[PDB]
């Protein structure tokens, strides 16, 4: 029964990730730390989905897409590999902000924003 | 053509490429190919303190091959090393980088000692020998290998099992000793062991490098966790029942007024021992005690004490759960909590410390030339290597041969690490392999480690164990098992973050006990939100072989954890994966497995079968047969009879017997005698019991097909009439046929070796072999009848009880010290071997042969634990006979069946009888075999009764017996316990020079001890002069001279402490009481005898 | 009970030490006691 | 190691029926139980003499001095 | 060498509450020999001057009398002294035709070392080979 309970809670976290992403739009300087895998597919050449599946950074932009499925779910695809997504850290209690460090002589701690939550993306093994 | 009963063919596919001695062979192959490098790299460089420029570093290492040689070196073959009493070994070629003069020089192929190599491993010459090369090298291809030949004696390193090393184990009892071990062991970077104990309801932290134990709140503050609310959130959570239990430990931190990590570290900085070298502060010490002193496998490297603080917090959460519920404790005897330490692991402990002590003793002699004169005369530093290279050889050889384990660096003093390989049977050589030792054999308890656990289903053999003083402390591994190989875990850790854990430095300590946390080898790593999706995607990476097999993941629920173990020494067991109620191995795969292609480990790569750990069997639900697969199953047994090991597969129909009976067979299959090897006539061993005409069992087993037992069997098929006869078979005695023994039923043969070494001495004089001593003409005297001209006895001649067969003489006078055959029966010389050992001195081994037949008193047994002795031998016209005229070879009493409940012996006889009438050998394999309802079909087909009961006539009176006699072939095996080697008797003989009582042992003249419990018996009879005679008059009587005024004992009728022979009385006394008094006078007490007259006046 | 002349309490201090007979400690190889007496 | 000359339970001579037992199985092949009856081993005490005989003299003779 | 290493492995051991450390060594580097041995003493213990006690107690005793109690103390320490040692030190030095000396003064320089019990120091001068062995045994207590 337990795999069904984690299915509906992921289904509960898929509406809960859509509200907290759409409400967060255009509220300035209010962030969300969210976890990607350490190694990404290559983009000078596209590593195909089953090849990135096997072995398991400077980039430009428009590297992926957060697709909203018609049924109830969401799935990040980057390049051509397809990942799955869930609000999967915890309901955090410790309060979180983001601070920019400056190296040597313009030395400043710029306070950017405040973390809403944390969502994770895993490869769809 | 293929069906549900054909998946057992994976078991010959498993054992083909693996074998049964792989836990010895793979470990030694791992050591000489991987772990030799990881010892050289751990201490590569030699630093000369005098002139810190003359360094010396070892580039790499290899055994048995020079780098310039394209071929492996010639080794003396393993059988020649048995005969010449050498050590079967191989040279360790290191090559070296050193400094000489003013430039550095590489030198190639320095031999540093010799490594005693295991048989059938990579460097052994028996590796891939095609059974015609075995014959040239005089080796048996059915020999298992897996052992060492050290000084001729073949020695096996047993499988040791320890408790699980780097994991947490919770104990408890009444009086509240809730202790928590964690025996930390990074190789010997540190070897440490912490505790956590509750005293007075207050949690402490004991460690053997601390003066007095630290409370628990001021040691998490010694780590980074100092907020003192999160300590109530790392060990309690939101559980209100646990917040009461830990709240006493909070205020104790305030009671010592400890509030910061600076002040917390300074508490334990003044509690340490072994302050030696640096004179650093208590801050610099207390921050070092958390670095690499308490939990040593979790070394910290920087400021972040987070995951180590989370370690001690998750230890003390398991304490608080144990205080609340006292049943949340860990079984110390559970098989998942064990690690099996194999032979490569032990030799890597041993070879490292000798290479430590090599490099220490080479450094303290590399400076004994530098600080001495002839400064300009440089030296190559490679001429003192052989000064200490005979300590690598002699320390490896001694520790295997003695079995002693003296490791100064590692601090372990284990005894009984090795054993001599047993050559009683073919089964003894294979039962001494697959054998597991334990740590409990120093201190005693009741009903703990001696009870078998249900967690050894398929992992350990459920019947092969000794009976008596070691029942359940020696144990045996099953057929389809595998011991896990230890592998790297930081690739496995980095796979966990990609699969969706988030790191322990990223997670809030408040909400940590709401999600399952993953545990890579007991260490908390992250916290997954969706665990069963994480576990399913980790099996799927293992079944596709991306991440390795022998990497087990299991999702606990009460701990709410997801454990991932990858360390070595776990016991796996292959199972067939089922999915959605359907076994994944279809009949197309068994069709491919039979006809050559797609072996075992193609069933692993293609995702069909799977190794399961003991722990991963919790997260499973395993079907036994294909008809039992319900949709909630997740595995299927390859074959259920592998619950039993190698020795317990000899039993026919074990599932019909009672279970203590199947355990007595395992001890007695190793004791039965038959064929040993194919070079059993080319070998000269200490005691070798053979059988003349051994037969393979009529009822056999799949398990003895696999281990090739029916090519070197130990026993004969006796015709057995189960009936009561002659009254000489009452309580386990068995009636025997005389005409069977005359034809060779049960007739055996003993072989014994005798080694003399003609040692040469420092006086340049040598032991010599004498000559034939004739008398009165050219014929020998009695003691030289079997001698021959060169003093070594002639091959084929009969030696008997007093003659000489090696006439050696020691020193030019020669003191004659020949060997004298002192046996109660004669024996023919069959093999005299003249050779020279390694140190160039003579070595004579003489083998002596003796034929012997069943006497009254030899032990026979069936394969059902029914040991028995021969009670009478009967003339064969006195035996009962059927219509065809068959008489039994053995008659067995019907009274050994009802109390012992061996119904599987009643099926061995019918399957044996129906099979021999059909012409086919039958099967009595466990949970299967041939069926009684169609063995009784073959048996009516001939015209015999279905039940195996025949109408026998009486041999004595001629008449029909009034019962039908259960009659047919049982396989009997003859044991080594023979009454010729057990009957002994002593009238008078040698006495021990101290106690002057008769000597000890059997192989002396003798002396039977009458001790402390039969003395009690004859006091109870009141027999007082027997007790006087049996204890004093005929054990140690001693006429002594006491003095009457002193009470001390004088010599020769003369007292010494008063110089007079005047009042000396002469008495008879036990000599042990004389020896007592003169040991009391030396301890400065004086037992003064007060005497008196016996007779009234 | 110092009526016996060995009663006296100073007889419990090792002034003199008896060397035991060689029957008590033989030599097969020196004995453990024989090597202790010489050391004393 | 080599075939017993006689059956143990009867004394029927079975040592001359090992060389001929292997020829009935190897050529003109039979199913090991009519090759016994063709040699004339009726009693089961005599059939078990050569059916469960493991012949070890052939393997022992591989390890002699070549001579 | 190897045999010298063996006979030094003999002479270094420790029993229950005693620790004996001594060895033998042979190297070529009665009026002129008085300075020839104090340099051996200085190199043997580089923390005490031995140019001070010049008219010392060199008991010029028989080497057979010396090896007698040198063997007796190995019986007395549970060692069972192995005889080949006395050929090995012969085989490098020609033990027969040589003279023995012994630094045993009234108060030796080890009485101030804590844990000192007794010593046995042997000098074996050679003439044809100039090979002096410095056989020394220092029994301590720990
Ligand atoms: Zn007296
Ligand atoms: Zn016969
Ligand atoms: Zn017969």
């Amino acid at each position: 029964k337990e795999a069904a309970a984690e299915l509906e809670l992921l289904n509960a976290d898929h509406q809960h990730i859509l509200r907290k992403l759409k409400k967060m739009n255009n509220k300035p300087e209010r962030f969300m730390v969210f976890q990607l895998p350490t190694r990404l597919p290559a983009f000078e050449r596209p590593a195909v989905k089953e090849e990135k599946e096997d072995m398991e950074r400077e980039l430009a932009g428009k590297v992926g897409s957060i697709r909203v499925h018609k049924s109830g779910k969401l799935s990040v695809k980057i390049g051509n590999v397809v990942m799955d997504i869930g609000k999967g850290a915890e309901t955090t209690f410790l309060q979180d902000v983001i601070a920019l460090s400056i190296a040597d002589d313009a030395s400043s701690a710029e306070l950017l924003g405040r973390v809403d939550g944390k969502i994770v993306v895993t490869p769809q093994i | 053509i293929n069906t549900a009963q054909d998946k057992w063919h994976l078991l010959p596919a498993f054992l083909k490429v693996k074998g049964l001695v792989k836990q010895h062979l793979d470990s030694f192959n791992y050591f000489v190919d991987t772990d030799l490098k990881k010892i050289i790299k751990a201490n590569q460089l030699i630093l000369s303190d005098v002139d810190p420029e003359f360094y010396l570093k070892y580039v790499d290492i290899r055994v048995g091959k020079k780098s310039s040689s394209s071929t492996k070196d010639y080794l003396t073959p393993p059988h020649e090393c048995r005969l010449r009493d050498m050590t079967y070994s191989a040279p360790i070629y290191v090559d070296i980088e050193y400094t000489r003069g003013r430039n550095i020089i590489m030198h190639k192929d320095v031999e540093i000692g010799r490594m005693p190599i295991m048989l059938r491993s990579n460097k052994c010459i028996l590796y891939d020998a095609d059974e015609s090369k075995m014959a040239k090298l005089n080796e048996c291809p059915l020999d298992p290998g897996g052992y060492f030949i050290v000084n001729g004696t073949e020695k096996v390193i047993l499988v040791q099992e320890q408790l699980s090393k780097n994991r947490i184990i919770v104990e408890a009892d009444e009086k509240k000793g809730i202790v928590q071990a964690s025996v930390t062991s990074s190789t010997h970077e540190r070897k440490s062991k912490t505790y956590v104990i509750t005293k007075n309801g207050k949690i402490y932290l004991k460690h053997n490098s601390i003066a007095e134990e630290i409370p628990i709140a001021i040691v998490l503050k010694a780590c980074g966790i100092l907020s003192d609310l999160e300590i109530m959130q790392l060990v309690c959570g939101n559980d209100s029942s646990y917040q009461d239990i830990f709240a006493v430990n909070l205020e104790e931190s305030s009671k010592l007024d400890i509030y910061t990590q600076q002040q917390a570290l300074e508490y334990i900085g003044a509690k340490v021992k072994t302050m030696r070298r640096q004179k650093l502060t208590i801050l610099q010490e207390g921050i070092e005690a958390i670095a690499t002193t308490v939990i040593a496998h979790l070394t910290v490297e920087a400021l972040d004490f987070r995951e180590k603080a989370l370690y001690i917090a998750m230890m003390t959460r398991r304490v608080v759960m144990a205080m609340y519920n006292p049943k949340m404790i860990d079984d110390r005897d559970y098989v998942g909590n064990k690690r099996l330490e194999l032979a490569g692991q032990l030799i890597s402990l041993l070879f490292e410390d000798l290479f430590k002590k090599f490099n220490n003793d080479f450094k303290l002699s590399i400076d004994k030339v530098l600080k001495k004169p002839n400064r300009a005369m440089e030296y190559d530093a490679l001429l003192s290597i052989n000064v200490h290279s005979n300590n690598i050889t002699s320390g490896l050889n001694r520790a295997i041969s003695t079995g002693n384990w003296s490791l100064k660096r590692f601090k372990m003093e284990r005894a009984g690490v090795t054993h001599v390989l047993s050559r009683l049977s073919y089964i003894s050589a294979l039962g001494m392999m697959t054998r597991i030792s334990s740590q409990f054999e120093k201190s005693r308890k009741v009903s703990g480690p001696r009870a078998l656990q249900p967690s050894q289903f398929g992992m350990l053999c459920t019947a092969d164990t000794p009976e008596g003083e070691a029942c359940g402390l020696v144990k045996n591994l099953a057929l389809m098992t595998h011991i896990t190989t230890d592998d790297e875990e930081e690739p496995i850790k980095k796979l966990c973050y990609v699969l969706g854990v988030e790191d322990i430095t990223l997670i809030d300590s408040a909400s940590l006990h709401l999600n399952y946390g993953v545990y890579l080898n007991g260490t908390l790593i992250g916290s997954i939100r969706f665990p069963t999706k994480f576990v399913t995607q980790f099996r799927h990476l293992r079944r596709t072989g991306k991440v390795s097999e022998f990497i087990s993941i299991y999702s606990n629920s009460h701990q709410m954890a997801v454990h991932i173990a990858t360390d070595g020494g776990r016991i796996c067991r292959p199972l067939i994966i089922v999915s959605d109620g359907q076994s994944r191995v279809k009949d197309i795969h068994l069709r491919k497995l039979l006809d050559g292609e797609l072996d075992f480990d193609d069933f692993l790569k293609l995702g069909l079968v799977e190794y399961l750990d003991v722990n991963e069997e919790n997260d499973s639900y395993i079907a036994l047969y294909e008809k039992d697969i319900v949709p909630s199953m997740t595995h299927l047994e390859i074959e259920p009879f592998t619950i039993l090991g190698a020795v317990a597969g000899l039993i026919p129909y074990p599932h019909h017997n009672q279970s203590p009976r199947n355990t007595y067979q395992c001890a007695m299959g190793k004791q039965a005698i038959g064929a040993i090897a194919y070079n059993q006539f080319k070998r000269i061993d200490t005691l070798l019991y053979l059988m003349t005409y051994p037969q393979q069992p009529m009822v056999k087993t799949k398990t003895i097909e696999l281990i090739d037992y029916d090519k070197l069997p130990a026993g004969q098929n006796a015709t057995v009439a189960v009936m009561s006869y002659s009254g000489y078979d009452i309580e386990d005695a068995l009636v025997l046929n005389k005409s069977s023994i005359d034809r060779g039923f049960g007739r055996c043969e003993t072989r014994r070796k005798t080694t003399t070494v003609l040692k040469r001495y420092a006086n340049h004089t040598q032991d010599i072999i004498g000559g034939m001593r004739v008398d009165e003409n050219g014929d020998p005297i009695w003691q030289h009848q079997s001698l021959g001209p060169d003093g070594l006895g002639e091959v084929g001649m009969k030696v008997q009880s007093g003659q000489i067969y090696i006439n050696k003489s020691v020193p030019t006078q020669y003191r004659e010290a020949p060997v004298i055959y002192r046996g109660p029966e004669p024996s023919h010389i069959d093999q005299v071997m003249m050779s020279v050992s390694d140190n160039d001195q003579a070595l004579i081994k003489v083998l002596l042969r003796q034929n012997r037949r069943p006497e009254l008193g030899d032990k026979f047994s069936s394969r059902h634990g029914q040991k028995g002795v021969c009670g009478i031998i009967v003339k064969q016209e006195d035996m009962p006979f059927n219509d065809q005229g068959i008489v039994p070879d053995i008659i067995m009493n019907p009274h050994g069946f009802p109390s012992r409940m061996t119904v599987g012996k009643m099926i061995e006889l019918i399957s044996g009888k129906a099979g021999v009438l059909n012409g086919t050998l039958e099967y009595g394999t466990c949970f299967g075999g041939s069926k009684l309802e169609d063995m009784s079909k073959i048996l009516v087909d001939q015209g015999f009764n279905y039940s195996g009961k025949d109408m026998l006539y009486s041999g004595i009176t001629g008449e029909c017996l009034q019962a039908y006699i259960f009659f047919g072939p049982i396989y009997y095996q003859k044991l080594k316990h023979m009454v010729l080697d057990k009957m002994h008797a002593r009238a008078r003989g040698p006495r021990a020079v101290l106690t002057r009582q008769p000597t000890e042992g059997r192989s002396r003249d003798g002396g039977l001890r009458l001790g402390e419990m039969e003395r009690d018996c004859v006091i109870a009879y009141g027999a007082s002069q027997l007790l006087l005679e049996r204890l004093m008059i005929s054990s140690d009587a001693f006429e002594v001279d006491v003095c009457d005024k002193c009470g001390l004992m004088g010599y020769s009728g003369w007292c010494t402490t008063c110089k007079s022979a005047e009042n000396i009385i002469k008495m008879t006394i036990p000599y042990a009481a004389k020896l007592l008094f003169q040991e009391l006078l030396s301890m400065n007490i004086a037992p003064r005898l007060r005497l008196e007259d016996i007779f009234q006046q | 009970d110092a009526t016996v002349p060995s009663g006296r309490p100073e007889t419990y201090i090792w002034r003199y030490l008896p060397a035991p007979p060689v029957c008590i400690r033989p030599s097969v190889n020196e004995d453990d006691l024989t090597v202790k007496l010489t050391e004393i | 190691m080599i075939v017993p000359v006689r059956c143990f339970s009867c004394g029927k001579v079975v040592g001359d029926k090992w060389e001929s037992y292997l020829n009935l199985l190897q050529e003109d092949e039979l199913d090991e139980g009519t090759a016994l009856s063709r040699l004339g081993l009726k009693r089961y005490c005599c059939r078990r003499m050569i059916l469960t005989h493991v012949d070890l003299i052939e393997k022992f003779l591989r390890y002699n001095p070549l001579e | 060498e190897l045999d010298i290493e063996r006979v030094n492995q003999t002479l270094n051991f420790e029993t229950n509450d005693c620790k004996i450390v001594g060895s033998c060594d042979i190297f070529t580097t009665s009026r002129k020999i008085f300075a020839y041995l104090i340099a051996i003493l200085n190199a043997s213990y580089p923390d005490h001057d031995f140019s001070s006690v010049e008219p010392t107690d060199f008991v010029k005793t028989s080497l057979k009398t010396f090896i007698s109690k040198f063997e007796n103390t190995l019986y007395s320490l549970g060692r069972q002294p192995e005889e080949w040692v006395w050929e090995v030190i012969n085989s490098h030095m020609t033990l027969s035709d040589c003279v023995l000396f012994q630094y045993s003064p009234s108060n030796s320089f080890l009485e101030d070392e804590p844990g000192y019990l007794w010593n046995l120091i042997g000098f074996l001068y050679n003439r044809k080979r100039k090979r002096v062995a410095y056989l020394y045994l220092i029994c301590s207590r720990l």
